[PDB]
């Protein structure tokens, strides 16, 4: 129990740093994707680059690095 | 991802193969292959414990009961009109229409879904089973009690 | 019944709660009448669930990319 | 805090004590178990909440237990009652599935266990067919629940997948053309389980329907199928068990007409009168009272079956469901002919009722004579009573 | 015979593993095409409603 | 994205049946144990426990005498009905202690230093 | 137009739909015995269990796993009772039927 | 509820006892203690039904007024009444 | 009316055959309803002349299950 | 009230038509929408499009009867015939297809004759249904012994007449029917006015023909 409590405390310390690093990387990837979309759809009439789909709540990507199939 | 998709698609082939063959023994062998392959398919989704439950219950316990019943009750009658009567074309048409072309699919209007692996937590399952769904757990126990008493009452004397 | 598999709650639980809160705060005497006034939250919850509109946007960008490579193959 | 769940702990503790008491009584070689039956009835009363429908089911099951004699049959009926009670409180498809499957397993095992004489293999055959037909309906329920769960992300019972769940519910009521499992069951299984099968599960499932179910569809074609098939089948089948199976299909078609036009008050009134008639029908030893069941199942005016049919007809005419009403009136005109056949068979005949020899002298004359006084209930039925 | 049955099973497994992905690919292509038609019809309706709706 | 670090040693405080009420009476104890439930039980609860036990004894004696086993049947039936009544009474007392039922008698007896 | 995850998901759903209809229809279509009918009922249960587990992973939700455990319990209990009844009926009717466990002949 | 429901219940109990005798081959007056117990049970059952009449009327008026259906005071006495008609 | 030998041969006709079990009919009925009864969902809104003529057409083309017999039961080739 | 001299209600009538009765504080209907296929199927201005919209439903009845007859024929097949799967499939599909095509033909003939007489007479009444029934029943009854070439036109015309009377004319005649609130044209009797029509969760075969009869939904 003492070992588990120490590891939980360290994970609580490290978790905001990792979430911040994820956030900055996600923003850079979005910027690259918007540049690519602006290069593809420049001549399409009425298209808007960067149109968020939802209205209030941010939508995380469905897939993630940490969930992989076992076999 | 050729082998994973092939392993997924093999389950439907084994499902057809269970009923296609004339040998009851071979039907059970196809079912055992299907349940092992499906337990490996469920582990592509991230489920380690529930795939093992699938294996342990269906292959370990229930198929032994199937093989005992078949081996005790089946004198060979595959020639005795199991081959000489064939099958039903109306049933095959129903299977083709509903399971190959799939005119009434489960996804309904949607046709594409993104498969996502999970991360099974058995602490979450233990918390759910013994705190949030505890009444369902007890009623499952009551169903198992019905099975035990009812079998021992229905055992042929 | 809304408990998460590896997290505390499901990934679209809060969108569902937004929709149910909207349905709670209306005053129409029928559920079918109340549903007509909360369609935006139901749409956002469905977009959380299946991401049909994000997939549609990506399909449209792919159609334009396949159009700008077959009809346009301009050499230098 | 678990202080709001003492009735559940009481249910489980009572089952644990009842199994041990039944074991101790059987180690003495007791060939009768009236003490076990009284403890079972006490347990039934002690676990039932204070609603009208819950206590209607409870009192019905207390009366039904007097026709069952072994310990295992009493245990199976109690564990079927748990499913029947808790299905009325089910607000999801999880609990719905578990309660329905517990009831199906209990019915199958009881059909296997209680058969005797030359009719043993016929009962086992009909139980096997019922189990196989029930398995695929249970699979349909699970499959479309999985579809709904994937589409909505929650446990709400909304959308297009509720049509198949409705078809599952219609199977459990023996609605034509999915009716032939009940027709098979009526021909071979003994009278006590036939009495159990025609009363309690219909009450449980209709109370779930009244309490927690909405669908955006119709059941009118199944109303037409049930009424026409049941009436013509009971007109054409000379065996009495098949006559009563087909007349039951006709009655469930009338109850579905009451469900389809809303107005569940007429549904509940007709169902109660039908259940009392069933309690009279399967416990008859004097065959002259078989004519009272006939005149009160034909809807003849002064008896209570007329009132149960006539509020269904009144509410159907109120919301202008004209075509289904016309079909119901035609099938009511047809039903009279075979209820008159019943009256010809058992009223215009010399009376013979054999005495008991090994004690228990005409052991259910109390219940049958009490249920024949459905000629005095019409004074209360004409008032605004069931609403 | 045993060799014939093993060969027939191997043939059926390989043929199923190559043939069904074409069925699935055709079905997904049909869904993509119908979805793109729905998107274009929705854009047309939006332009019409902007034209006569101010 | 990055999940919460799981706490394996902390289980959620949850009873499977949720009351969906706020209490409308003063709260003496939000979570009473069995000793707290029995020590603040009213006399009508003990009366209905004893009535259920007596009715159980008499009816068990009647039904157990047909198979010449009347005394153990009476004892078992008495205990069976009596524990049903005792669970009912303890639940009623706990609900009065938690504030979901009227507890004017219980507030003037369970707070010796918070009497008035 | 679509990604590898979308191929994987659509392949899973197509597979389970064909599995469900195979278990529902096929053993009846091929005019098989009651034992094989119970095995095919187990195929139906397996298809529903795989669908629930896929959805539980897809939504990050616990209800599919609860349903999975419940389905395994109910399916095994029903199958055991059915096989016991099959054995009892076979011993009751084999003196005059021979093909007693085949009601689709 | 109805004023004469107890007398109806007593007639029901008498007919119950007579039928229990006729089913078992006895004359109508045999075992008069069965008639007496049936009369008591019928009286209390039909009095309970007459009480449910008033209870149902009270529930209907209470639910209808909470939903917004305002009933005039000349018609509220048709419902909120233990009328012994 | 008639002759006793000829009438009794008419009574015997087409019944010299083992009767099938009812499990096939019941399973096929349940499959038909559970797979294809959703095709009638929009039919409830169709005009009533169409619905009434369709009901009469189903009654006119119905074949009765009791006393049913085919000539195909006693021939050795199609 | 009752005398041997006369019957007073036979001559005590209103002198003017009445105004519309107010039945509720809200006078707008609530209902689920009709699907567009049935909306299109009601249109009779194009006789061909009317027959194309209506005939597949009448063909569904023949499909059901043919599937029934095909299964009942399949069950009786001896093993020497049942194992020949191509011949079995062509026999059963022949039975089903003949029934389906005959039902679709009868339905298309009925719908086309109905809409043709409708457009020819310029008005909607019961004559078009009777003529369409006579034509369809004569098509069914041809080639049969003789009660039948008269009996079958009568049966199909009677089905059309029952369809008009039960499904169309009686709902039209009772559009002002009210079960709740003030008695119609007897508002002086003082029956109270509810805030709304009653909410009923009826099935799709029981839908309000007027906005004021009831509110349908949940
Ligand atoms: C796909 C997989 C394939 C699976 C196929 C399964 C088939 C299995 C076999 C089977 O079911 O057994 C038959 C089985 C027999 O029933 P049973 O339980 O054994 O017995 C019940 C009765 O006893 C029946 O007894 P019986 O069959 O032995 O016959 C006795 C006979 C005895 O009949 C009589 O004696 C009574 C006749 C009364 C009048 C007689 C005429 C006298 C007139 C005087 C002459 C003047 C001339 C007038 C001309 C005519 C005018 C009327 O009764 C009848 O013929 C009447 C029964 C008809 C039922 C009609 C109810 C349907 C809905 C109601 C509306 C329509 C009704 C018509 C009214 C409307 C008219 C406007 O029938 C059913 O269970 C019914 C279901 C089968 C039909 C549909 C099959 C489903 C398959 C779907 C196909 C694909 C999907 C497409 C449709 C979409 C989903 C629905
Ligand atoms: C806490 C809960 C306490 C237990 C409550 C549930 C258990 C009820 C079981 C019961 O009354 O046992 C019958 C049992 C009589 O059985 P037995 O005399 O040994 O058997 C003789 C034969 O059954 C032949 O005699 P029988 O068929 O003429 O009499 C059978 C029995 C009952 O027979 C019936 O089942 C037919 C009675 C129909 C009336 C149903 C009332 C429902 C009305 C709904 C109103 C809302 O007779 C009675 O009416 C006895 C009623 C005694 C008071 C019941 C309270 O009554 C008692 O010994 C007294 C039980 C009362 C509590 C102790
Ligand atoms: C001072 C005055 C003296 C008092 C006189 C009392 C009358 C004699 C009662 C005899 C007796 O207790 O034993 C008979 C008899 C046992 O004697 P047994 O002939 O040797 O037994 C025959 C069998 O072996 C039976 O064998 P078992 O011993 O196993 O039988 C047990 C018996 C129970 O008996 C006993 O175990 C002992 C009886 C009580 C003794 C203490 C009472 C004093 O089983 C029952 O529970 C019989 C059930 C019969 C129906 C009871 C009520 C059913 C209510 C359900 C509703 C149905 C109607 C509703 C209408 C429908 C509306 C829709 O017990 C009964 O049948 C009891 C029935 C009810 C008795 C209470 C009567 C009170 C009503 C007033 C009577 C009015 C007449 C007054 C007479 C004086 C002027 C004419
Ligand atoms: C011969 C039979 C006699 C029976 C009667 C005598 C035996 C005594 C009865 C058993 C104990 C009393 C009843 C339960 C007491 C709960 C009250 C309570 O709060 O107690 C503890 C509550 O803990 C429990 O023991 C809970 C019991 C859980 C039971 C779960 C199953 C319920 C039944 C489910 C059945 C499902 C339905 C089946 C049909 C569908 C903890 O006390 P606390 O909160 O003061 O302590 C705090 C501490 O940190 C621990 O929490
Ligand atoms: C003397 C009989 C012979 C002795 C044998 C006894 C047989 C066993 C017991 C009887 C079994 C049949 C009972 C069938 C169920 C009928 C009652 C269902 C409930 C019902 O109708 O609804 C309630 C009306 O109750 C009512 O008051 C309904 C009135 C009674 C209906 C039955 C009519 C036939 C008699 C309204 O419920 P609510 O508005 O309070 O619910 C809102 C909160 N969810
Ligand atoms: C069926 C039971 C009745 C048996 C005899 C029916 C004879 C036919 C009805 C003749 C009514 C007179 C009539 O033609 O007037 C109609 C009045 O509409 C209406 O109001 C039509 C009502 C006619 C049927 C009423 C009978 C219902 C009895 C109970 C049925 C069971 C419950 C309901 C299904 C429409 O006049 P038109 O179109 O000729 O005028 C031409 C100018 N527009
Ligand atoms: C089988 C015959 C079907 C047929 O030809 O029907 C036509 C099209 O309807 C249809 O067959 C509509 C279904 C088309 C496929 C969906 C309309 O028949 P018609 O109006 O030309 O009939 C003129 C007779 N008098
Ligand atoms: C010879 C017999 C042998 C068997 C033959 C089997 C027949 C083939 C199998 C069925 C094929 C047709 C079924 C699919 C129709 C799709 C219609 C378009 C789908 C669509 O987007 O609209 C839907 C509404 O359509 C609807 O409401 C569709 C209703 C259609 C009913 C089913 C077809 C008619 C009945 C069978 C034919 C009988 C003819 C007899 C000659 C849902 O709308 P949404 O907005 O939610 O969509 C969301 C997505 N955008
Ligand atoms: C004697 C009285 C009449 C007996 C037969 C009546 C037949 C018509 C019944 C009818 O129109 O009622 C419908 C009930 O649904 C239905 O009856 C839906 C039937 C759908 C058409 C079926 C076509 C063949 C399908 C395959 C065979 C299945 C069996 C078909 C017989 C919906 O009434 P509404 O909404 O128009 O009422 C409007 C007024 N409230």
């Amino acid at each position: 129990r003492f070992e588990a409590d120490e590891i939980l405390t360290v994970r609580k310390i490290v978790h905001p740093v990792l979430q911040a690093e994820w956030d900055l990387r996600y923003l850079e990837h979005l910027k690259r994707e918007r540049e690519e979309e602006a290069k593809v759809m420049k001549n399409v009439p009425g298209w808007k680059v960067g149109e968020s789909t939802t209205r209030h709540r941010w939508l995380a990507p469905l897939e993630s690095w940490d969930k992989r199939p076992l076999v | 991802m050729f082998f994973e998709n092939s392993a997924i698609l093999l389950c439907a082939l084994l499902s057809i193969a269970v009923g296609y063959t004339k040998s009851p023994f071979m039907s059970l062998m196809y079912s055992v292959m299907l349940f092992i392959n499906s337990s490996f398919v469920l582990m592509m989704l991230g489920f380690e414990f529930l795939a093992l439950v699938n294996l342990l219950v269906y292959v370990g316990a229930l198929a032994v009961l199937f093989l005992f019943v078949i081996m005790l009750l089946e004198i060979p009658a595959t020639e005795l009109r199991a081959y000489s009567r064939g099958w039903s074309t109306l049933g095959i048409f129903v299977f083709i229409i509903n399971g190959v072309f799939q005119i009434t699919p489960s996804m309904g209007p949607r046709g594409i879904i993104t498969g996502l692996p999970g991360a099974e937590s058995i602490t979450n399952l233990g918390h759910a089973l013994y705190l949030y769904f505890a009444d369902l757990l007890i009623l499952n126990s009551l169903v198992l009690t019905v099975a035990l008493f009812g079998r021992f009452a229905i055992a042929p004397v | 019944a809304g408990m998460g598999l590896s997290t505390g709650t499901a990934r679209c639980y809060d969108w569902y709660m937004d929709y149910l809160k909207c349905m709670d705060e209306r005053k129409e005497p029928m559920i079918a009448l109340r549903r007509e006034h909360c369609l935006e939250w139901l749409e956002d919850y469905n977009e959380c669930l299946h991401r049909e509109k994000e997939r549609t946007r990506r399909q449209v960008i792919e159609r334009e990319r396949r159009a700008q490579l077959a009809g346009g193959s301009k050499p230098a | 805090a678990a202080a709001a769940a003492m009735i559940e702990l009481d249910l489980c503790f009572g089952l644990l004590l009842l199994i041990l008491f039944g074991l101790l009584s059987l180690r003495n070689g007791h060939v009768s178990l009236a003490h076990i039956r009284f403890i079972c009835q006490c347990w039934l009363v002690m676990i039932t909440p204070l609603e009208v429908q819950d206590f209607a089911l409870c009192i019905l099951t207390v009366v039904l237990l007097q026709s069952f004699h072994s310990f295992e049959a009493l245990l199976f009926l109690l564990l079927a009652y748990i499913g029947q009670l808790y299905m009325m409180h089910s607000c999801n498809l999880v609990s719905f599935y578990v309660c329905l499957e517990a009831q199906t397993l209990c019915v199958v095992v009881l059909c296997g266990l209680l058969a005797r004489g030359a009719s043993t293999s016929f009962s086992v055959e009909a139980a096997l067919k019922f189990l196989l037909l029930s398995a695929m309906v249970s699979g349909m329920a699970l499959f479309w629940f999985s579809a709904m769960y994937q589409r909505t992300g929650s446990l709400d019972m909304v959308g297009q997948e509720t049509f198949w769940i409705l078809l599952v519910m219609l199977f459990k009521l023996g609605v034509a053309p999915m009716h032939m499992w009940s027709v098979d069951l009526y021909g071979s299984i003994p009278k006590s389980l036939l009495l159990y099968l025609s009363t309690a599960p219909k009450l449980s499932l209709f109370t779930f329907w009244a309490s927690s179910w909405h669908h955006d569809f119709s059941v009118g074609v199944f109303i037409l199928f049930s009424m026409f098939i049941g009436s013509i089948g009971a007109y054409g089948q000379p065996a009495l068990r098949s006559l009563f199976a087909y007349s039951t299909i006709n009655e469930i078609g009338l109850l579905l007409l009451a469900v389809e036009t809303a107005g569940f008050h007429t549904l509940y009134q007709h169902l109660g009168i039908y259940i009392i008639t069933q309690l009279l029908l399967w416990n008859l030893t004097d065959k002259r009272l078989f004519a009272l069941c006939a005149v009160s199942l034909a809807g003849l005016p002064p008896f209570a079956g007329f009132f149960g049919k006539a509020w269904i007809f009144w509410h159907a005419m109120s919301v202008q469901a004209f075509s289904l009403l016309a079909a119901a009136l035609f099938c009511t005109l047809l039903s009279l002919v075979y209820y008159l056949r019943v009256i010809r068979l058992f009223w215009t005949a010399p009376v013979h009722t054999a005495a008991s020899f090994t004690g228990a002298p005409n052991q259910t004359t109390l219940t049958s004579a009490c249920a024949v006084a459905l000629a005095f209930a019409p004074v209360m039925l004409v008032k605004p009573f069931v609403i | 015979g045993l060799i014939r049955n093993i060969a027939t099973f191997a043939t059926a497994v390989v043929g199923w593993s190559v043939g069904i992905p074409f069925v699935v690919q055709a079905r997904m292509n049909g869904y993509v095409e119908r979805n793109l038609a729905t998107y274009d019809a929705a854009q047309r309706q939006k332009a019409e409603e902007a034209a006569i709706g101010g | 994205t990055w999940p919460e670090p799981p706490n394996y040693y902390e289980a959620p405080k949850h009873g499977f049946k949720v009351t969906l009420e706020n209490p409308t009476f003063p709260i003496i104890n939000p979570d009473p144990n069995i000793t707290d439930a029995v020590t603040n039980m009213r006399s009508e609860n003990w009366g209905v426990v004893a009535g259920l036990a007596g009715l159980g004894y008499v009816a068990g004696y009647y039904f157990g005498a047909k198979v010449h086993w009347a005394k153990p049947t009476a004892l078992f039936t008495s205990i069976f009905l009596g524990k049903s009544g005792l669970l009912w009474g303890m639940s009623d007392s706990a609900h009065r202690l938690m504030g979901f039922k009227e507890n004017s008698k219980e507030v003037a007896a369970n707070l010796p230093h918070v009497m008035q | 137009y679509y990604t590898e995850g979308e191929i994987f998901g659509t392949t899973f759903m197509y597979t389970t739909n064909m599995m469900f209809w195979a278990g529902i229809v096929g053993a009846v279509a091929f005019r098989r015995n009651l034992i094989i009918l119970l095995l095919s009922a187990e195929t139906v249960m397996l298809a529903c269990n795989m669908n629930f587990l896929f959805t539980a992973a897809y939504l990050n939700d616990i209800t599919g796993a609860i349903m999975s455990i419940t389905i395994t319990t109910i399916a095994a209990c029903e199958t055991a009772i059915g096989l016991a009844l099959c054995v009892a009926y076979f011993h009751m009717r084999s003196a005059t039927d021979v093909e007693a466990l085949n009601m689709l002949k | 509820g109805w004023a004469y429901s107890g007398e109806w219940g007593m007639l029901a109990g008498f007919c119950f006892g007579t039928l229990k005798n006729v089913q078992e081959g006895k004359a109508w007056f045999r075992r008069p203690y069965i008639h007496g117990a049936g009369m008591i049970a019928g009286y209390y059952l039909f009095k309970a039904a007459a009480d449910w009449e008033d209870e149902a009327l009270k529930r209907i008026i209470t639910r209808y007024e909470r939903k917004g259906y305002a009933i005039p005071e000349d018609r509220k006495e048709l419902f909120a009444a233990n009328q012994y008609k | 009316p008639g002759n006793t030998v000829d009438n009794w041969t008419e009574l015997r006709a087409s019944w010299n055959k083992e009767r099938a079990s009812s499990l096939g009919t019941n399973y096929y009925l349940n499959v038909a309803v559970m797979g294809f009864a959703y095709w009638l969902n929009e039919a409830y809104y169709f005009p009533p002349r169409t619905l009434y003529v369709g009901a009469l057409v189903f009654f006119a083309l119905y074949v009765r299950k009791a006393y049913f017999s085919t000539p195909y039961a006693f021939k050795h080739e199609y | 009230v009752f005398s041997g001299a006369f019957n007073t209600p036979s001559s005590t009538t209103a002198r003017e038509p009445y105004a519309k009765t107010k039945s509720s504080e809200a006078e707008y209907g609530v209902d689920t929408p009709v699907p567009a296929s049935a909306l299109k199927a009601a249109d009779k201005h194009d006789a061909l499009a009317y027959a194309v919209a209506n005939a597949p439903l009448i063909g569904l009845a023949g499909l059901a009867a043919g599937a029934q007859e095909a299964y009942m024929t399949f069950e009786r097949l001896p093993p020497t015939l049942s194992r020949q799967h191509f011949k079995q499939a062509q026999l059963l599909l022949g039975i089903i297809g003949k029934k389906t095509a005959y039902a679709t033909l009868l339905g298309a003939v009925f719908s086309f004759t109905d809409a043709t007489v409708e457009n020819m007479r310029g008005k909607h009444d019961m004559t078009s249904g009777m003529v369409a029934g006579a034509v369809t029943g004569f098509l069914f009854g041809m080639g049969r012994p003789m009660p039948q070439p008269v009996a079958w036109p009568l049966a199909f015309a009677g089905a059309a007449v029952a369809a008009d009377f039960i499904g169309e004319l009686m709902p039209k005649y009772m559009k002002d029917y009210r079960i709740y609130g003030p008695v119609v044209h007897r508002e002086n009797w003082g029956d109270p006015v509810p805030p709304r029509p009653p909410i009923l969760d009826t099935g799709a075969a029981v839908r309000p023909s007027d906005p004021g009869q009831f509110w349908r939904g949940y």
